[PDB]
């Protein structure tokens, strides 16, 4: 749950 | 919190030499570390990420290594464009990104002592109520230089400012100016104004001075 | 390819607000987080703000938290930085950046300069740095004092003299005004064989000053 990981 | 620190402040090397830059994290960051290059007057650009992966388009002479708390950026053979400032970067607790304080890679050369010049304030400026005294240190290497202002043999502090050029594109030297700012009144209350310069290329500190009104 | 273009920089007085914009092209803008990283003059890089791909998450450095607001409009491929309650130490080049994973700043903009100061626009006074008739090289120059904002340009003899010229970076004085020196070193025999004129231009105040520099009586 990385709040700043890219959209999937 | 996690603090990154970099070493050395200045790395002085010849073109074509191998450069080794260090980055230290106050706690382990695993291999989550990036390196950036910032050439003079240009935006930073990503070189290495995840400690050792090259960004797309980055030449093979850049490599990264390390884990935990100690990391290295290696430039196998320096190119002219590689003389720049390099930053490392990490990210802790998902919501904070931090940098090291940067390492400057400069062109190494032989020691060159500065030639020193002192400039009294102009009569035009004294008619405005302010006196500026300028000391010039021309074409020296290495960067470290100490300038001290003396007014009637009294050492000054807090009333001078220094400015330095970038390494000269021809001889790789620096030049520096030191400006002493006094009021018209304070300037007229003293006689001898001296600039004392200490530098590695000088066997003894060089003093340039003038007497006000002569 | 990936490109980021900032806009909105300028001079602003302390306590006022300024809004920066950054438009992306050549990639899917909505896919990744966006960031602002700033660099004070002569200083290192300082991350400022971050925003998630859809704007659901935002975070800030403690130095700007409560004063800055980062936002994005993906339909316009734009990320914004709203800066309120600006302070002189907020003076910096502000870079916008995008990521491939959220961890690193994979691509950077060109930077936007923000100068926070209460100083009013003022042209410089130009004073000669006259050589003294007292080692083969002689130094002369011009002192360009008390102007705002940056920059000034200095040439010598309308650009005909460039060898030996050093125009130093400006210094910010405690008055809020800038000052710099521009100096030239020449062979000692050249002091009498040539005229030396510094051409100073300060466009923000439309100020032009030409100063002939000669040894003083
Ligand atoms: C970056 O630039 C620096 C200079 O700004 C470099 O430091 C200089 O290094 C040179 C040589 O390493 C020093 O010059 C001389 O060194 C000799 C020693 O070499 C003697 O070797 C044999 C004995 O084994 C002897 O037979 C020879 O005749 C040589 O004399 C000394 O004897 C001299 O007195 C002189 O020092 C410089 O002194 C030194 N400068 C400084 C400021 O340290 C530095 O190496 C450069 N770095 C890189 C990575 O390129």
């Amino acid at each position: 749950r990385d709040p700043y990981s890219p959209s999937q | 919190e996690i603090v990154l620190t970099q070493s050395p402040a200045t790395l002085s090397l010849s073109p074509g030499a191998r450069a080794t830059l260090s980055c230290r994290a106050s706690q382990s960051v695993d291999t989550y570390l990036a390196w950036y290059q910032q050439r003079r007057g240009q935006s930073p650009r990503l070189l290495i990420y995840d400690a050792s992966k090259r960004a797309t388009g980055i030449p093979a002479r850049f490599s990264g290594s390390g884990s935990g708390t100690d990391f290295t950026l290696t430039i196998s053979s320096l190119e002219p464009e590689d003389f720049a400032v390099y930053y490392c970067q990490q990210r802790n607790n998902w919501r904070t990104w931090t940098f090291g304080q940067g390492t400057k890679v400069e062109i190494n050369r032989t020691v060159a002592a500065p030639s020193v010049f002192i400039f009294p304030p102009s009569d035009e400026q004294l008619k405005s109520g302010t006196a500026s005294v300028v000391c010039l240190l021309n074409n020296f290497y290495p960067r470290e230089a100490k300038v001290q202002w003396k007014v009637d043999n009294a050492l000054q502090s807090g009333n001078s400012q220094e400015s330095v050029t970038e390494q000269d594109s021809k001889d790789s030297t620096y030049s520096l100016s030191s400006t002493l700012t006094l009021s018209k009144a304070d300037y007229e209350k003293h006689k001898v104004y001296a600039c004392e310069v200490t530098h590695q290329g000088l066997s003894s500190p060089v003093t340039k001075s003038f007497n006000r009104g002569e | 390819q990936v490109q980021l273009v900032e806009s909105g920089g300028g001079v602003v007085q302390p306590g006022r607000s300024l809004r920066l914009s950054c438009v992306g092209s050549g990639f899917t803008f909505r896919r990744d987080a966006k960031y602002w990283v700033r660099q004070a003059p002569g200083k290192g890089l300082e991350w400022v703000a971050a925003i998630s791909h859809d704007g659901g998450e935002e975070d800030y450095a403690e130095s700007v938290k409560g004063r800055f607001t980062i936002s994005r409009d993906n339909s316009r491929e734009t990320v914004y930085l709203e800066m309120n309650s600006l302070r002189p130490e907020d003076t910096a080049v502000y870079y916008c950046a995008t990521t491939r994973s959220g961890w690193y700043f994979d691509y950077w903009g060109q930077g936007a300069l923000v100068t926070v100061s209460s100083a009013s626009t003022k042209g410089p006074s130009v004073f000669p740095l006259a050589p003294s008739s007292k080692g083969g090289t002689a130094a002369l120059g011009c002192l360009v004092k008390d102007y705002f904002p940056e920059p000034v340009t200095v040439s010598w003899n309308s650009g005909a003299l460039t060898s030996g010229v050093h125009t130093f970076p400006a210094v910010l004085q405690s008055s809020g005004l800038y000052s710099l020196s521009s100096v030239v070193t020449v062979p000692s025999s050249s002091l009498g064989t040539q005229t030396y004129i510094c051409n100073v231009n300060h466009k923000p105040s439309n100020t032009k000053v030409d100063k002939k520099v000669e040894p003083k009586s």
